[PDB]
């Protein structure tokens, strides 16, 4: 598929955002999605992940209780609720497909299709 | 702001027919618990009827088989079909809004009904 | 963070006189859904606070009628109609919009 | 769980590069490697510690054993100058390596 | 309505404690709860909040990880986990219930009813 | 259920502490509403749930009791505080009232 | 009061044979807009049993 993200903008610490990652084709249904953020000065961080069915949802230790990944295979969209946006969350986020249907098969694949990242900035 | 206004009562022969009306401003009648409450002269308040927000009806033991409660969604109004009127029906009736644990928060002015 | 500053730091006012307490937010606390998420508390001396003003302008159950709130966006004022001898104690404001919940520093209305 | 990559290594063009990745009992796990040329979204180049995805020339060779994951680039050219992130999965947790920068002269 | 706070006393610098907010006279099954501290003559300052059925565990920075909260929805009680206590948490602790029971009545917002408070002293 | 107020005719001067009792015969423990009625007027809530102050009621009015006993307490009388005071069964099917207590500014 | 058990009194829609309501909305009691805020004409479906 062909992936495009949206939603990154200027918010102050503690604010709310809701990113997105839209797909071109309906092959989106067969891909377990991952959210990966890229620091302005460093490499990448894994943020979250979701299964193809959406029933196997995992978060990074630094982000649980704040973010809420969700998808809609009929809408060919991937979202990421972005609450309590906090001092080090400024980054560029990448939505990357795994291919493995469930979390048990994620280690047998890699994140292959990345969309153009969306810049998120938090500051007073 | 929340006002109930009542009309329809009057001097009526025993056993006759009659109807009350209770227009409501602010409250939607069609989704709240509305009750009919009676007060005989020289006596206190007493319950008559309630029609549920879903449309289910209820009347008292002294009321069953005689009165009927009715409503209109277009005019936001409450009605009471008054029939088989005995001498004990001489009272003043108010319309009130029932909220369960919350009391009869709003009330009407009341209308005097006399039987002769 | 939303850092809120009260004004003034103290208001010693004789009973029977009116009093206004102002606390301004650093950010905008308006329209999470259309209301002003600033809440007012009184901590009377020696005992625990309860709500005086919620949503900027409205008050909770059983509050004296003398209390009223006003202001929008960043400036907010509490309006006591008539100070009396039971009104002594610190007043707090709170931003109720973002998760870090910050209170004021505490201005007492006292009897001088 | 952490993956340790040297901050950067460099070789002259046309040489063979070697970039390491260290983890606790990392030879029991599957490791993926990615190429991030500056200003670019990364691209997967090695997965399953031995297999090479479609669209990648065979000179991207990776291997894993013990506590070290290694990637080998024979005949390094100009556009091999990129950030290289060794990746691995442990307990359903995406943990990225430090990221070794490769410089060609 | 009664908010009986239990536990509390003199604990050791770096030691441990756990506090109980036994509530009654109201549902507590659809109501959120808050934890509020007040160091001696230093003002009301926030600590914690919980949703109707737990899971939502919301903390300030100074209690990041070091404090955790729980509730006993059957027995109608509120709890508070403590570890490695410093000298700045020497205070009296108020458990307080949110106004209300609908959404956008933020679980970290208005606090209608408060308790009597128990002093937690960290010293030797 | 049967609710009984006690006693019916009650008298006091301004400033007295009054305790109007509506006694629950079975025991219901949260279902009381206090209805003050100016002579020939529309009643109004005073205390709902038998202990909490209904909004807009002045702070001189208080309620107490739970279970089988219930009371109305007025801390400081006013010359206009004369009325007929009703107790009601909340959360019921017939919404049984009391007979009515007529406080008098005497 | 055992306030562990509750009952949805505040609801306008009648229930269908074997229907289970579990929502946590602000019951609007009239025309006064609730706007996610509890207060007058803005109560809550569940009612705790005493």
């Amino acid at each position: 598929v062909q992936l495009v993200e949206s939603g990154g903008g200027l918010v102050k610490p503690g604010g709310s955002l809701r990113l997105s990652c839209a797909a071109s084709e309906f092959t989106f249904s067969s891909y377990s999605m991952n959210w990966v953020r890229q620091a302005p000065g460093k490499g990448l961080e894994w943020v979250s992940s979701i299964s193809s069915s959406g029933s196997q949802i995992y978060y990074a230790d630094s982000v649980k209780g704040r973010f809420t990944i969700s998808r809609d295979n009929a809408k060919k969209s991937l979202y990421l609720q972005m609450n309590s946006l906090r001092v080090e969350d400024t980054a560029v986020y990448y939505c990357a497909t795994n291919g493995g249907a469930h979390s048990s098969t994620w280690s047998f694949y890699g994140m292959d299709v990345w969309g153009q990242g969306t810049t998120v900035t938090v500051s007073s | 702001e929340v006002q109930l206004v009542e009309s329809g009562g009057g001097l009526i022969q025993p056993g006759g027919s009659l109807r009350l009306s209770c227009a409501a401003s602010g409250i939607i009648v069609s989704s709240n618990y509305m009750t009919w409450v009676r007060q005989a002269p020289g006596k206190g308040l007493e319950w008559v009827s309630v029609i549920y927000s879903g449309g289910s009806t209820f009347y008292a033991d002294s009321v069953k088989g005689r009165f009927t409660i009715s409503r209109d969604k277009s005019k936001n109004t409450l009605y009471l079909q008054m029939s088989s009127l005995r001498a004990e029906d001489t009272a003043v009736y108010y319309c009130a809004r029932d909220l369960g644990p919350y009391g009869m928060d709003v009330w009407g002015q009341g209308t005097t009904v006399t039987v002769s | 963070d939303i850092v809120m500053t009260q004004s003034p730091l103290s208001l010693p006012v004789t009973p029977g006189e009116p009093a206004s307490i102002s606390c301004r937010s650093s950010q905008s606390l308006l329209h999470s859904n259309g209301y002003l998420y600033l809440d007012w508390y009184l901590q009377k001396p020696g005992q625990s606070p309860q709500l005086l003003i919620y949503l900027g302008s409205n008050r909770a159950s059983g509050v004296p009628d003398r209390f009223s709130g006003s202001g929008s966006g960043t400036d907010f004022t509490l309006k006591i109609s008539r100070v009396e001898a039971e009104d002594v104690g610190v007043y707090y404001c709170m931003q109720a919009l973002q998760t870090p919940g910050t209170f004021g520093q505490g201005t007492r209305l006292e009897i001088k | 769980y952490e993956l340790t990559q040297p901050p950067s290594v460099s070789v002259s063009p046309g040489q063979t590069a070697t970039i390491t990745c260290s983890g606790d009992k990392l030879g029991d796990k599957y490791a993926c490697w990615y190429q991030q040329r500056p200003g670019q979204s990364p691209v997967l180049v090695i997965y399953q510690d031995s297999k090479r995805p479609s669209g990648i020339p065979e000179r991207f060779s990776g291997s894993n054993s013990g506590n070290t994951a290694t990637l080998t680039i024979g005949g390094t050219q100009a556009m091999d100058e990129a950030a290289y992130f060794c990746q691995a999965w442990d307990s359903n947790t995406g943990v990225f390596g430090g990221g070794t920068k490769l410089t060609v002269l | 309505v009664q908010l009986l706070e239990s536990g509390g006393g003199v604990v050791q610098p770096g030691g441990s404690l756990r506090l109980s907010c036994a509530a009654s006279g109201f549902a507590f099954t659809t109501y959120a709860m808050n934890w509020v501290r007040q160091a001696p003559g230093r003002g009301l300052e926030w600590v914690s909040a919980i949703s109707d059925g737990g899971g939502s565990a919301y903390y300030a920075d100074s209690v990041k990880g070091r404090f955790t909260i729980s509730r006993d929805n059957s027995k109608n009680t509120l709890y508070l986990q403590m570890n490695s206590l410093r000298a700045e948490d020497t205070a009296v602790y108020y458990c307080a219930k949110t106004r209300g029971r609908g959404l956008y009545d933020y679980v970290w917002g208005s606090k209608d009813y408060w308790g009597q408070g128990t002093l937690v002293t960290v010293s030797s | 259920i049967q609710l009984t107020q006690s006693p019916s005719f009650l008298s006091a001067s301004v400033g007295d502490r009054v305790t109007i009792t509506c006694r629950a015969s079975q025991g219901i423990s949260s279902d009381l509403a206090w209805y003050q009625q100016k002579p020939g007027k529309a009643p109004n809530l005073l205390i709902y749930a038998a202990s909490t102050l209904q909004s807009g009621v002045p702070s001189r009015f208080s309620g107490s009791g739970s279970g089988t006993d219930f009371t109305l307490t007025i801390s400081s009388l006013q010359p206009e505080d004369f009325a007929t005071y009703y107790c009601q069964q909340l959360n019921s099917d017939l919404y049984t009232f009391g007979q009515g207590t007529k406080l008098e500014i005497k | 009061g055992n306030y562990n058990y509750l009952y949805r009194l505040f609801r306008k829609s009648n229930l269908k044979p074997f229907e289970r309501d579990i929502s946590t909305e602000i019951y609007q009691a009239g025309s006064t807009p609730c706007n996610g805020v509890e207060g007058f004409n803005c109560y809550f479906p569940l009612q705790s049993y005493g």
